[PDB]
RNA sequence: AGGUGUCCUAAGGGGGGCUCAUGGAGAACAGAAAUCUCCAGUAGAACAAAAGGGUAAAAGUCCCCUUGAUUUUGAUUUUCAGUGUGAAUACAAACCAUGAAAGUGUGGCCUAUCGAUCCUUUAGUCCCUCGAAAUUUGAGGCUAGAGGUGCCAGAAAAGUUACCACAGGGAUAACUGGCUUGUGGCGGCCAAGCGUUCAUAGCGACGUCGCUUUUUGAUCCUUCGAUGUCGGCUCUUCCUAUCAUACCGAAGCAGAAUUCGGUAAGCGUUGGAUUGUUCACCCACUAAUAGGGAACGUGAGCUGGGUUUAGACCGUCGUGAGACAG
RNA sequence: UUAACUGAACGUGGGCAUUCGAAUGUAUCGACACUAGUGGGCCAUUUUUGGUAAGCAGAACUGGCGAUGCGGGAUGAACCG
RNA sequence: AGACUAAUCGAACCAUCUAGUAGCUGGUUACCGCCGAAGUUUCCCUCAGGAUAGCAGUGUCGACCUUCAGUUUUAUGAGGU
RNA sequence: AGGUUUUGCGCGAGUGUUUGGGUGUAAAACCCGCACGCGUAAUGAAAGUGAACGUAGGUGAGAGCUUCGGCGCAUCAUCGA
């Protein structure tokens, strides 16, 4: 014998994307050669991105963009490997030039009425193939409905499973110290 | 009929088993507790120093 | 085996049966030793004793992979920024404790023994003192090395 | 018996619901004939539009 | 069986020995800062804010100042999981410790120690390390015979 | 357990909000009107057949009640209300017990 | 080994003066003990109550004044899921008590002295609603207490079945078997004494060491989709802790009749009156009428007298159905 | 808050690494989501309660059987390796 | 006599409600590979049962953060066997 | 039938044709639109009211980028609006 606590101990991040898109799977082996070839860590960290879920591939928007293009940063290049969506409040769109995964409708519209740039990831790798004057952005991930109900209990200030919402339901006991007590 | 009353046999077992997770200190300890008296003086102090910052550019001499 | 001589094992990395490592003694190992004096036998090691257990079965750590040593390159590319370069340097740092004895024992894997020849005692689960075969033997570790290695 | 986080459920299926259960397997055929008497119609009313103001 | 707030508190809480009735008044002289090394030791005399006999004989660190008392934060062992406690004691059962003493006295020279040496051009060899074994020497035997045991015969002695 | 007829404590009033003498009282509980909706609820449900349809209490453990006193502020006509502990006997405006004249 | 379902307008709060239980020595009636005086006196007294901790210019004791046992919501501690109830700790914003002042006070010096949803009832603002629009009654709402669940995290509740039923349990009793041997039976060790004198011919107090599983207890390991549960009749075999038979050793063994011990289980150990009896007690013969085991030997070997289904009678108990190792 | 720029917390600026201030290991770092079975246990060294005692009843730290084969104790779940 | 009422009676026989409910017995169908337990805390007219925490599997994400440790040393506290 | 978490897909501040109509090689396939459901705004019992002082804030960490000075996504802690 040789006591060890663990062994056959796997691993626990994707080694692959567990779709079957063809057009996706092309992205992969394409970035697999840079990522082996090269010493840029962008390329590294793009390649993992690709194996993601839709629920850790959280969307981000002509806001949030607009949000990182100042101070000296309207002249890099944007990469997104997710959807991009268009903000029906920002009012005057600046000039960009984005990289992304894929836009909208409106947002590709936009962005080109303003006088930039709308690539693909072969595009990037084809113009910026180590990453230089680029800057990555995600999304924000805790922003989902289903994460307001993570951890529920007492003195925790989460949102419960009700089936409707108004005067009848679970507001009696437990909640105003008026009837027995609070939480 | 009559049965076991109570036991401690593998309690400190299963508690190693996957380790005491002692909680990670932080660098900012939060203010729940603290005196309200100086509560109310701390945040003013904050208030007024913040502002001295901002006016140290347009204004001068504020270190 | 209870909890706390357990973890001492796991500690000086003994984790097998007849496996052997190299330590200096200092008053903070010294008694922990003591602690686990019933599972080891212990003593002091000569020139000739080391000389053998590196050549015959020495490996090294490399990326945590255990790799024997067969040639001077596999040394310097791993032992080389502390001035150690070929298998001298790593028998004269093991003898003579030198100040990087820490980094020069680490690299070496744990040693893996053969049951000795001449079998061990009548019974060897007691201390050599009375007759046994497990504790501190002075100078009388190096015919066991020879007959189990 | 509750055993976990769940929202608390109501099913009104404590009747013999099996009893009355409606299925539109024949949602096709239905159209099908009404159409067949919308032209009947048409043609019963020659000249007129079908319909009324 | 019960449990009460103070059961099993017999011998803990007790004043010693020819120790009774007055409290030293140096005790209500020291002062206390947030961040600092106290330790919990009850005394039994005084009966206003004092704490459970769980924490009696542990050591915390004080998060807040009042009029006559001082809030401590000590970590509890609950099965699998520790806990940090915030609890409300009397400066009458409270006492500055000397846990950390050793640390500030040994970072003060080692500063001056590295200052000093660096002026000078010798290296410092200043972190400790333990007791290392002995070295040889030579022991004489003038004026200094040695003087020869055995073992003694037995003898009842009652 | 006696209690003086009356003591100065503080009044709530939205214009006296300070310490004011008030006359003491005990409390006594409601006549128990017949129009509340708990009583017209009732009743429809024990007419017709069918018997008795709510629980009815048998098992009475205590042989005591808490009291509470109703307090009358002497210049807004306020009201305040205290409870007690338990107690036996219980009585206000005894007088005062005497100290060392004790004799049978 | 014990304790709680209470008690307190002071037995809470503040301030101030004093020191206790007890011992020594004195003083008309006065004494063992009544009241007065001096000295000593580390708590040996007192603090509502059970026990533990704590207290001496006090937390005791006497004197003076009061009602912090008040209003508004939050944070933290022990039991703990870090839920609820009980209890407790440190502050904040008000209004007060006391003291010259610093200060102290959010019930009882600390550890126990208590209670959810629904419903009823009282206090508070001058508040919201009765949905076609107004005004007064009435009702419904918001915040804080009280009416109680002692099986005390909280259903509304009398018996019998011997006429009985169902799902299960060897997790659970009545019989054998297994571990233990207190009680039951049997045997030793020391020797104060009995035995006319003489401890040990024959016995043995006060103490102490063992053996057996034919008595009765303690436990519940095996069987409840079942191991036929008292006794007697017939038959075989085994044990020795020996009643008689063979041969012997001791005596307070003259003979006869006897008592103690050894080798020895080869060979025997009865006929009847009463009781269902196992157990027992009488009559008579004989060399003697010893003690036990085998699933408390033995029911596809017998019998069915008793216990222990259903019928029925009496006595005591129960209002009654019914109960009774009568 | 203090008689008081006297303090307390939070800060701007600067200085101190030449060596970040005991040993050993790091064959396993942190956080989150959804859910299965289990909720009759038994044995042993040491400590130990009721009982005359028990293959009896009840506890503490640790190690086992249950969930596990192999060599030894002739045989045997718990003993030794 | 709780006796008889079609071999059925301390409440006949026939069809339907009806596949009546069961915290209780019995069964539950091919192969290989990897990981691998509990009989314990709190509550329940709870004690042959449930909820709750614990032990376990799978899916990941943040860095590869360099932090950690059923251990030892040095300094300094508490205890009433 | 109704919930919940996770994996793949389409569109995306919107999304969902099929109750229905037009048409048809006819229970298939293809087209059409007014309403409606969920989401985009919460909180109170209710009458009611209803989300920017700052380049959408300050501090400590943070992959990556960088003209080497710095800018700092997701997320964690904390003080504010
Ligand atoms: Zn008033």
């Amino acid at each position: 014998g040789i006591d060890l606590r663990w062994k056959h101990v796997r691993s626990s991040h994707r080694k692959a994307p567990k779709s079957d898109n063809v057009y996706l799977k092309l992205l992969v082996k394409l970035y697999r050669f840079l990522a082996r070839r090269t010493e840029a860590p962008f390329n590294k960290v793009v390649l993992r991105r690709l194996f993601m879920s839709r629920i850790n591939r959280p969307p981000v928007s002509l806001s949030r963009i607009a949000r990182n293009l100042k101070n000296g940063n309207e002249k890099k290049t944007v990469v997104v490997v997710a959807t991009v969506t268009d903000d029906n409040r920002l009012l005057q769109v600046p000039k960009m030039e984005v990289a992304a995964l894929r836009f909208t409708a409106k947002a590709r519209a936009r962005i080109e009425a303003a006088g930039g740039r709308t690539l693909t990831l072969d595009q990037l790798a084809l113009e910026k193939p180590t990453g230089a004057n680029t800057l990555l952005l995600r999304g924000p991930k805790n922003a989902r409905e289903a994460v307001k109900h993570f951890g529920f209990g007492p003195h925790k200030h989460k949102k419960p499973y009700v089936r409707s919402k108004g005067r009848k339901f679970e507001r009696a006991r437990g909640r105003r110290r008026s009837r027995g007590f609070k939480v | 009929a009559k049965s076991k009353n109570s036991s401690q046999h593998n309690q400190s077992r299963k508690a190693h088993r996957n380790g005491i997770k002692k909680p990670k200190t932080q660098r900012y300890p939060s203010l729940k507790g603290t005196d309200p008296k100086f509560r109310r003086n701390h945040r003013h102090a904050l208030h007024g120093t913040a502002k001295a910052l901002k006016e140290f550019k347009e204004g001068k001499r504020e270190t | 085996i209870p909890p706390k001589p357990r973890k001492i094992l796991q500690l000086l990395r003994l984790r097998q049966i007849n496996n052997g490592v190299f330590v200096k003694v200092t008053k903070a190992t010294a008694e922990m030793i003591k602690i686990v004096e019933p599972w080891v036998a212990y003593g002091y090691p000569n020139l000739k004793s080391v000389r053998e257990l590196i050549y015959k079965r020495g490996y090294g750590k490399v990326n945590g992979q255990r790799i024997p040593l067969t040639d001077n390159a596999i040394i310097e590319e791993n032992l080389g920024k502390y001035g150690i370069i070929c298998i001298e340097d790593l028998i004269h740092e093991i003898f003579t404790v030198g100040p990087n004895f820490k980094q020069a024992a680490n690299f070496l894997w744990p040693f893996k023994l053969s049951n000795p020849n001449g079998g061990f005692r009548p019974r060897k689960f007691k201390h050599f003192i009375e007759g046994g075969d497990l504790g501190n033997r002075e100078e009388h570790i190096n015919a066991l090395i020879r007959a189990m290695n | 018996a509750i055993k976990h986080n769940q929202q608390i459920p109501n099913n009104h299926f404590r009747k013999h619901w099996q009893r009355r259960v409606r299925c539109h397997f024949d949602q096709p055929g239905k159209k099908v004939t009404r159409r067949l008497a919308r032209r009947a119609k048409a043609a019963a009313l020659a000249p007129r539009p079908v319909d009324k103001l | 069986h019960a449990a009460g707030l103070r059961s099993g508190t017999r011998y803990a809480f007790s004043r010693g020995f020819r120790k009774h009735g007055q409290i030293p008044l140096s005790t209500y002289l020291r002062t206390y800062r947030v961040g600092d090394i106290v330790d919990i030791k009850v005394n039994g005399a005084v009966q206003k804010g004092m704490p459970h006999k769980f924490y009696h004989g542990k050591t915390g660190v004080v998060y807040n100042v009042t009029k006559s008392a001082v809030g401590v934060i000590v970590y509890k062992r609950v099965k699998h999981r520790y806990i940090e406690k915030r609890i409300n004691v009397r400066i009458e059962h409270v006492k500055p410790s000397r846990s950390r003493e050793d640390f500030l006295r040994r970072v003060k020279e080692n500063a001056e120690l590295k200052k000093k040496a660096k002026a000078e051009g010798v290296p410092v060899q200043l972190k400790r390390q333990p007791a290392m074994p002995r070295e040889a020497h030579t022991v004489s035997i003038a004026d200094n015979k040695p003087v020869t045991l055995a073992p003694v015969a037995y003898e009842t002695t009652i | 357990v006696n209690v003086p007829k009356t003591r100065k404590t503080f009044c709530k009033g939205k214009d006296c909000q300070k310490h004011t003498l008030h006359k003491v009282t005990q409390y006594k509980a409601g006549k128990a009107s017949a129009f509340a909706q708990g009583k017209r609820r009732y009743d429809r449900k024990q007419s017709g057949y069918g018997g008795q349809t709510k629980p009815v209490f048998h098992k009475k453990a205590k042989t005591t009640k808490k009291i509470v006193l109703r307090l009358e502020c002497s210049v807004c006509k306020t009201k305040k209300q205290l409870p007690l502990k338990r107690c036996k006997h219980f009585e206000l405006g005894g007088d005062k017990k005497t100290k060392g004249a004790a004799l049978v």
